[PDB]
């Protein structure tokens, strides 16, 4: 068999079945859809069995880095010393174009809470701190209420699910910072400091929050793990190509008729995703210009690549981009493609933490140059200068925010160079 | 039996566990360029000037922070190492003010000297530069903070050596500033020592302001008599006049600090 | 404000009066007990935000107080206060309007939403009306991209806006009403407009699809 | 009665300035005793 075509996920194979909040999000409704079912049996299997299901499912981090979750969660499966261990759920979701983690929190809070317990059990963690951006004040409150219902029901807290395992789930609100979504910068924010990433090593599995073994995992990665244990790793691994398994939450925004969050199979064609769910590109497929396929951090691709690209980690890598958060942004032919990307570099210049030189000075530099390419106020040689600057930033910074400031620039220079050189021509003839 | 073997430019050197890539290079006499790293402060790893290539690894590592692993071959002069330094120096100098003639650091400036040895010889920055407010932290240390390179040495020293948590960073991104936020004087018996660790003219000696240049001073190694510690000092003279007092390193006595009364 | 240095003024100085109300001391105690003993500093962000919720903005005397309660050096609270953007170091209006203008919202005409507010209120971006009832600023992505263009006022999201809808929302706020948050177009959340393409079947109850051995 | 037509997450239209921090105070009785580093703070 090995279905070589993907998509058309059936409503019975969807995990986040309350994505649209048309069913009750509280505990009573959640249990009616499968949540908190046989959780005691899962916990009594143990961490080795749980980590077995995560590995077999081929689940990969949904936070944008896309690492193998099963291998990542296994660094915490080591004998303890004097320190406690923690699970940090990353609910920051600051990436432009991304809004999937918001839905999970306010429409399926109990899936996240059960993921924390199951995931925390696998890693030997004594508690889970859920870090949710400060702007999501109503979504955090919903989660805080669901946390109360779980406490009162014996599902978490002392003797969680009756399994003799003690677990805590804390909610901590951010205070406004896209950089706190970075795993180490999140930890420093929980500890009460500025959200500035740490250098690695040490790795959070060895030295994390409060100086203790920690694993930082995305909201979506945690939220699906209990289902993978109930339904098995093999079921999850039955979707998508090889090394690209599972369902995936997609946001489709920008210039589509029906912007929407939606669940769909991994490795579905990008066109099929946009057309069937989002209602097509505004003004028809032939009005398409370029798509940012995974939030601002990833390079944009043109209409030619968009014809036959699949939405998975490896298919987009060979397109010179990345799946990222899978936040598809569509830009139609009326968009000022230079001005769209200039506003992204302005976003990064506003988010850089300032800690390390290449991004503190470089991204601010690329912002000034892009501001001029929008007006055409430059000469063509500055395009290759901007390319070189972006390479001096990439791979030289402390964290990946620097890399994600460069890739938008490299995408624009890679595919729309004539657009840049064309706009420089007009400014010259007008002023000379 | 615990020492592991690593290579610097192919040359074997036996180091103990926990030694960083920067410290293993010192053992073969190679000094890696640095700004934020200071051997008596906590590692920071933010300036990025110590980036070095490791053979068979696609990504440069920070030499001041990275622990060295067994069998690594540190390429301190490869093209990737040299392009890393060139790029980092370009970012440091992009917003730095053209102050060298009026800046007291001139002639003994690590930003100047490492730009000559590891940086490019020209600029491709065509924008307008950043400018920063000047702070008032007391009558001993003059601040010209547009020259600051955000190495955070002064913050770390004040916290860890001086035991004063009054220096920090306010703001974010490019306009991240070093200071006290409020109008506070960094009055401390050891406060003058932030003039020396500061690798640029951002912090300079207010009493010393404008009087001399480093190349014209004669260095006399002597001792301090303001107290009984006997800190080792250097007396800087120029044409028969005493110009300033500097620390002289002595591990067993004052390390590389002196008190404000000695200075 | 725009500057990350504090100059004392008659309205914002260390002697400016601030203090938590006794209920807020109960709230702090619960906050601090969320972290290991010996790591009270982890409460700086929540407790500092509790000062802003009680007072509306963070005067220098509020940060000085949070330093006393948590026993962290004041400079470490000034660092936190100026790093994060949700903290107000200058007084704002009663309703703080925050229009998102990053690319996904920009692509869907977030500009017109911004022009309507300015015409509707008579101020430019970043200003405070003479009423002291409205403050306007652009912000970065707010995590509601698929519902662009959107604004946040205080703690609530008003989504799928148009120039008409935002003018109505201010009309209510001026009138003293409490406008309902959420999209203003016709849909309720993030589902596609004009119908659903997924989650149309009733979900499967507990026990479904569970592998053997459980 | 299976109604896939009406929005149901409507509790958040009444949340207030202290909704989040009131709940955190309300959960305080359920939590386990926090671990200790052995010292009152890093500066001790
Ligand atoms: C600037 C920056 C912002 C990030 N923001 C998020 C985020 O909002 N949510 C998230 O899950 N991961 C974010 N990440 C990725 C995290 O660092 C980390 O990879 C993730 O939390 C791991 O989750 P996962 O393994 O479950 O995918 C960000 C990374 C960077 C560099
Ligand atoms: S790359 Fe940017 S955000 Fe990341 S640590 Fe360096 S300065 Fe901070
Ligand atoms: S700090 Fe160094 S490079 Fe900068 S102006 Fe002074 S002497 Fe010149
Ligand atoms: S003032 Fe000097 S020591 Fe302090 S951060 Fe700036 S350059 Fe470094
Ligand atoms: S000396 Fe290593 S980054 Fe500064
Ligand atoms: S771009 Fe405005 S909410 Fe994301
Ligand atoms: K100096």
């Amino acid at each position: 068999p090995k279905k070589t075509s993907f998509g058309s996920l059936k409503d019975e194979d969807r995990i986040f079945t309350n994505l649209y909040g048309r069913h009750d999000w509280r505990l009573k409704g959640a249990q009616s859809r499968g949540d908190w079912y046989k959780t005691k049996e899962i916990l009594l299997k143990g961490p080795d069995w749980i980590l077995g299901e995560v590995k077999t499912s081929g689940l990969r981090g949904r936070g944008g880095a896309g690492f193998p979750t099963g291998l990542k969660w296994s660094f915490m499966n080591k004998p303890s010393d004097g320190r406690p261990k923690y699970l940090v759920v990353n609910a920051d979701e600051g990436e432009p174009g991304t809004c999937k983690d918001r839905e999970i929190i306010r429409h399926d809070p109990h899936k996240l809470v059960e993921g924390c317990l199951v995931g925390g059990r696998a890693m030997g963690a004594r508690a889970a701190y859920i870090y949710i951006r400060g702007e999501f004040y109503n979504e955090a409150s919903n989660l805080q209420v669901a946390i109360r219902e779980a406490y009162e029901a014996g599902l978490i807290g002392k003797n969680a699910c009756g399994s003799g395992y003690d677990f805590d789930v804390f909610v901590v609100r951010g205070a406004g910072a896209y950089i706190c979504g970075e795993e180490t910068a999140l930890i420093e924010s929980i500890e009460g400091k500025q959200g500035k990433p740490r250098l690695k090593p040490p790795f959070p599995a060895d030295v994390g929050v409060f100086g203790c073994p920690t694993t930082v995992a995305n909201v979506e990665t945690v939220a699906v793990s209990p289902t993978i244990c109930r339904r098995g790793g093999a079921w999850f691994a039955s979707f998508g190509r090889e090394r690209n398994s599972g369902t995936k939450l997609f946001n489709i925004s920008g210039h589509v008729n029906n912007p929407c969050t939606v669940e769909e199979e991994m490795s579905v064609p990008l066109k099929e995703l946009i057309e069937k769910h989002a209602g097509g590109v505004t003004g028809g497929w032939d009005n398409l210009l370029a798509v940012i396929p995974g939030g601002s951090s990833t390079p944009l691709i043109p209409k030619s690549v968009c014809e036959t690209v699949l939405m998975d980690f490896d298919a987009l890598i060979q397109a010179q981009t990345g799946l990222g958060t899978a936040a598809v942004i569509v830009m139609d032919r009326s968009t000022d493609i230079v001005k769209a990307i200039a506003r992204l570099i302005e976003f990064y210049k506003h988010e850089s933490c300032g800690q390390c030189t290449p991004c503190r000075e470089g991204v601010d530099w690329m912002n000034k140059v892009m501001a001029r390419f929008v007006r055409g106020d430059a000469r063509p040689a500055e395009i290759d200068s901007l390319w070189e600057i972006s390479k001096q930033i990439e791979g030289h910074t402390i964290c990946a925010l620097g890399d994600g400031a460069a890739w938008p620039v490299q995408g624009l220079i890679r595919h729309f160079r004539p657009e840049l050189e064309e706009r420089m021509q007009q400014f010259a003839q007008q002023h000379q | 039996s615990n020492l592991i073997e690593v290579f610097v430019d192919g040359q074997s050197v036996m180091v103990e566990p926990g030694t960083t890539v920067l410290q293993a290079c010192e053992k073969v006499g190679m000094q890696i360029p640095r700004f934020c790293y200071h051997e008596r402060l906590s590692v920071a790893g933010n300036c990025r000037m110590c980036l070095v290539e490791i053979e068979k690894a696609p990504k440069v590592v920070a030499a001041c922070a990275m622990p060295v692993m067994k069998g690594w071959n540190i390429l301190t002069n490869s093209e990737k190492t040299k392009k890393a330094r060139e790029g980092v120096m370009e970012f440091l100098l992009a917003n730095h003010p053209l102050d060298c003639p009026i800046c007291d650091q001139g002639g003994e400036c690590d930003l100047q000297d490492q730009s000559m040895m590891f940086g490019s010889d020209r600029s491709r920055f065509l924008e307008g530069k950043r400018a920063v407010e000047d702070k008032n932290i007391g009558p001993l240390v003059k601040t010209i903070m547009t020259r600051c390179i955000q190495c955070t040495r002064c913050i770390r020293f004040a916290s860890e050596i001086a035991g004063v948590d009054d220096l920090g960073t306010t703001g974010r991104g490019n306009d991240m500033q070093v200071g006290t936020y409020i109008e506070k004087m960094f009055m401390s018996e050891l406060s003058g020592n932030i003039i020396d660790i500061c690798p640029v003219g951002a912090l300079t000696s207010k009493p010393y302001a404008f009087t001399a240049r480093p190349w014209e001073t004669r260095k006399t190694e002597s001792i301090d008599v303001m107290d009984a510690v006997g800190s080792n000092i250097v007396v800087s003279t120029r044409t028969g006049e005493v110009m300033r007092i500097l620390p002289r390193m002595h591990e067993d006595i004052n390390e590389e600090w002196i008190s404000d009364k000695t200075r | 404000g725009a500057l990350f240095v504090h100059r004392d003024t008659p309205e914002n100085n260390p002697e400016t009066p601030f203090d938590f109300t006794p209920e807020n001391y109960k709230r702090i105690e619960a906050i601090v007990k969320n972290y290991p003993e010996g790591h009270k500093a982890a409460a700086v962000l929540p407790v500092l935000d509790l000062a802003q919720r009680q007072n509306g903005w963070l005067p220098i005397s509020a940060m000085n107080k949070v330093a006393e309660i948590l026993q962290v050096p004041p400079m470490r609270v000034y660092e936190v206060a100026t790093f994060y953007t949700m903290y107000n170091r200058k007084p704002v209006g009663k309703y703080h309007i925050q229009v998102c203008t990053t690319t996904p919202c920009m692509l869907r005409n977030s500009d017109s939403i911004l022009e309507a507010i300015q015409k509707k209120l008579g101020i430019k971006v970043g200003e405070t009306t003479p009423d002291k009832l409205f403050t306007l600023i652009e912000v970065e992505c707010l995590g509601a991209c698929v519902n662009a263009p959107m604004v946040q006022i205080n703690d609530n999201y008003y989504e799928d806006l148009t120039p008409k809808d935002i003018e109505e929302i201010i009309d209510e706020l001026k009138a003293g009403k409490i406008p309902k948050p959420g999209p203003r177009s016709g849909r309720f959340s993030c589902e596609p407009a004009g119908g659903l393409t997924s989650l149309t079947e009733p979900p499967k109850g507990p026990g479904f699809g569970v592998q053997a051995g459980l | 009665p299976f109604d896939n037509t009406t929005y149901k997450n409507l509790q958040h239209h009444d949340y207030s300035t202290y909704t989040f921090l009131d709940l955190n105070l309300d959960l305080s009785k359920f939590r386990m005793p926090q671990p200790s580093s052995g010292r009152e703070s890093p500066r001790h």
